[PDB]
């Protein structure tokens, strides 16, 4: 019965899959053996609903990178995951001098080696992130969108001058730690429409939960 | 809001409204003398001390009222039903808790009371010429209770106009809903049968008829939850 | 070199395991946190907040969902009539799903504690009468009629007097494991049963609304617990 | 004669013959550290601590011997069978007691022993070319045990000529009958499964063949009675 499983850190812990990069040898998606992933903790489906229980949050995260082949095979390919601190520019080519700039923390690891993990501190220049922003950050509709909440950008890529020899799939897991929440708000009860705002189906409004026949009949 | 949790049960009842303790006595076990002096009666503290929530009855603009008979009501469903069936002698206090889920757009008043040795009496035929002692349905109405046919005379020629002279509590919708009564063991014997003699009866009558402007759920659910305080049994079978 | 033998679990990644790993930005000093009013430290704080219990969870129509918040009482109903009835199942589907308590439980596998439903009469001021709220612990089906219902834990509520009564549910334990179709979730089993009855008919003077509504507010008591996490959430994030 | 009574059971066993305590350790609960550190494991002292008396096996002039697998043997019959089924983790010591009712006109010797992690191995086909891991009948032979097919190699290429290197006790008819062994929890894990991994096996082989001059009951009954010492479980389902 220990009320410890109901804390905030015990509610928001656990490494969840938030990203899945894909470097097919040949095809459409990521045709340059590299891709840019913007840290988005909603990469985990049911996470949005959860964090959105509060108005202000603060936390750190431990990202883990489980990469393999689509088959699930291990291969002797060396990778480089780079981190783009919100504010610095991201790579655009397979050798944009971006991967070169030190102020962009990179971490080389082979697929042979166990998953790579690193910790991103609470970025935001604010006191805390905030899932809601009732205004405009002083043409276009810039409502509800809160600026400084950007945690950064991970840029995965196969080390080396030439393309990779095998197809690769990098899965990105992130567990948030040391959490502080504020201003609890009602629990979402209408399906989500966009990752952006809280819009909902303006006719397809369903009841918070299942319904019955008569109020007297159980 | 504050949910009481005594057993594998968890009723989310009000924080602590007003409860009428019956005849001013908390049900207790026993000193050291009974209908068994060389027979130390085991006191079920195990699963015999949890919350039981009887099938909610629906209150209509026309309900005449209902009643249950203790200890019978539970000898049915429950591990307390297990005890009352496999044991000879019995002594146990109680604690009933009647709740009413309705809206501020409804209205009514329920008189909830405990009446020791509640002996029923049917029509006695039709007009009054048949010594027909009420069915085994009115003497022990299981855990689903039974309806009053003549609420005014409580089915026993006694006027309900005076029922308040028993441990009672009112449930006026515009003022509350939950009502509680702690019943102590009331009998002319320390240890009595828990299967044939019903120590008492719980009545719950609509004194001020239920009502609602048309369009509101017409039936308000009355949820009776009870807890066996200080069960006692002697000799198993 | 100092002697070491590796034990099983080496090179292993456990999603729950929480040791550590270096900071991507060593010299970064995360803007200090200032003071934000009303911080939460344990969801259980929330589980004790009263939230509207949709006991009247019948109208499903789109433009009626607002009625689910309250059930009614009126002149049409006569003494004894059963007004409404629901179960003490903070977890499971039903009227509890509207409450914050309920919604949180869904994020948990098992639990136990005492509950606390409150009933608010919103009728006229001139309205009077008695309603009989009664709880029937697990087992004993919903009392046959009002009478028998009263012979067990109940509370006669009189709105002529106090315009708001609170009922305490002793204890409900959603721990009695089960295995339905395939969703072998720890089924309540411990479904208490709250029923509200018309103790007296609805009484009002000439000039007042001959029908009122009652709002229900639930919440768990102090002694509430929750064990095991379950991210069951039908409302999921969708890519634009 | 003196009958031990620990539970709703009452075996009329000898006063107090010799019992071999396994590996010299009385089965106990646990210090304060396990496969559960924020999960205080409930310790069934209720009906999980009584006497179980397995269906007596009949010893013939030809019995090859028998064996049971713990904790499996009881996960079947019993409230200890209730626990082992509705719980995830498990840790429990034991205490077996094998009795033999025979007359001074019979003769034989049984080697009774406890062998941790008793992994069986069938014929492997017939001559030895089939990686057929023994049936679910030899890995968990319920509460009725199972017979050895090759007593000499204990069904696992190990010589019984050396089985005494385990907690054992002899049962020579001309000298005794009852034999006892207290087994402590032996595992490479504090809390292990009580349904898939069998902490050990109890063997009971006729080393000196049963015999009787013609005319005596040819089958001598071997009654195995056991008591779960310090049961422990974690998380119900």
């Amino acid at each position: 019965h220990s009320t410890a499983e109901t804390t905030l850190d015990s509610f928001f812990s656990r490494a969840g899959l938030v990203g899945e990069i894909d470097l097919p040898l040949e095809g459409t998606t990521n045709p340059n053996g590299y891709a840019n992933w913007d840290i988005d903790i909603t990469g985990y489906a049911q996470m949005r609903r959860k964090v959105e229980l509060f108005t202000y949050m603060r936390f750190d995260a431990e990202f883990t990178f489980v990469a393999c082949t689509p088959t699930g095979g291990v291969v002797p390919q060396l990778l480089q995951y780079m981190f783009v601190p919100p504010g610095a520019p991201k790579p655009d080519s397979r050798e944009s001098l971006a991967w070169q700039t030190a102020t962009n923390p990179s971490v080389f690891v082979k697929l042979s080696d166990p998953p790579a993990q690193v910790s991103v501190p609470f970025m935001s220049p604010a006191s805390a992130y905030q899932w809601f922003y009732d205004g405009y950050p002083t043409k276009d509709l810039e409502y509800g969108a809160c600026p400084n909440n950007m945690m950064g950008t991970f840029s995965v890529r196969t080390v080396g001058t030439s393309k990779s020899k095998y197809p690769l799939v990098v899965r990105i897991y992130m567990r948030m730690k040391h959490v502080r929440a504020w201003i609890p708000r009602p629990m979402r009860n209408q399906n989500y429409l966009f990752k952006a705002n809280p819009n909902y189906a303006g006719n397809s409004i369903k009841p918070t939960g299942a319904s019955r026949t008569a109020i007297t009949t159980l | 809001v504050a949910q009481l949790t005594i057993g594998n049960s968890t009723i989310t009842t009000q924080e602590a409204a007003n409860i009428i303790v019956g005849y001013g006595e908390w049900p207790s076990y026993c000193s050291d003398s009974d209908a068994t002096a060389v027979d130390k009666p085991t006191r079920p503290d195990v699963s015999v001390n949890r919350f039981y929530t009887l099938d909610t009855k629906l209150w209509e603009k026309s309900s005449k009222g209902w009643y249950w008979k203790f200890p019978d009501v539970l000898t049915e469903t429950g591990v307390f039903g297990q005890n009352a069936q496999f044991h000879y002698l019995y002594r146990s206090g109680f604690c009933i808790h009647v709740q009413c889920n309705a809206s501020k757009f409804h209205q009514g008043a329920l008189l909830v009371a405990i009446l020791p040795e509640y002996v029923i009496g049917t029509v006695a035929g039709g007009t009054g010429t048949e010594d027909s002692h009420p069915p085994y349905k009115q003497t022990q109405p299981g855990a689903d209770g039974f309806e009053l046919q003549h609420p005014y005379v409580l089915d026993a020629g006694i006027p309900i106009s005076q029922l308040t002279v028993c441990p009672h509590q009112w449930i006026n919708l515009r003022t509350n809903n939950c009502a509680t009564i702690i019943v102590p063991y009331i009998n002319a014997l320390p240890f009595d049968s828990a299967l044939n003699h019903c120590n008492f009866g719980l009545l719950v009558v609509p004194i001020s008829p239920l009502d609602y402007d048309q369009g509101a759920t017409p039936v308000i659910p009355i949820t009776i939850t009870l807890a066996p305080m200080c069960s006692e049994f002697a000799g198993l079978r | 070199g100092f002697p070491t033998e590796l034990k099983p679990g080496t090179n292993q990644f456990l999603t729950t395991d929480d040791g550590v790993s270096a900071p991507i930005l060593p010299n970064f000093y995360p803007t200090p946190c200032i003071h934000i009013p009303g911080e939460v430290r344990n969801l259980l704080e929330l589980c004790q907040v009263e939230t509207i219990l949709e006991v009247n969870n019948v109208p499903t129509n789109a433009t009626s969902l607002m009625e689910r918040l309250r059930f009614p009482v009126s002149a049409q109903a006569g003494k004894g009539e059963l007004c409404a009835v629901f179960r003490a199942d903070p977890g499971r589907s039903g009227p509890w799903q509207s409450t914050l308590l309920g919604q949180l439980c869904g994020y948990y596998t098992q639990w136990s504690g005492s509950l606390e439903v409150t009933f608010m009469f919103t009728g006229s001021f001139m309205a009077t009468g008695k309603m009989l709220i009664a709880y029937t612990p697990p087992g004993g089906p919903l009392p046959k009629d009002r009478a028998t219902a009263m012979l067990g834990t109940h509370v006669i509520w009189d709105f002529g007097l106090q315009s708001s009564v609170t009922l305490v549910i002793p204890w409900i334990s959603n721990t009695h494991y089960r295995a339905h179709a395939r969703d072998g979730v720890f089924d309540y089993y411990t479904t208490g049963l709250v029923s509200i009855w018309y103790q007296t008919n609805y009484v009002v003077p000439i000039g007042a609304p001959n029908t009122a509504y009652i709002i229900a507010l639930a919440a768990a008591q102090k002694n509430f617990t929750m064990k095991l996490c379950k991210d069951a959430s039908d409302i999921l994030q969708t890519g634009t």
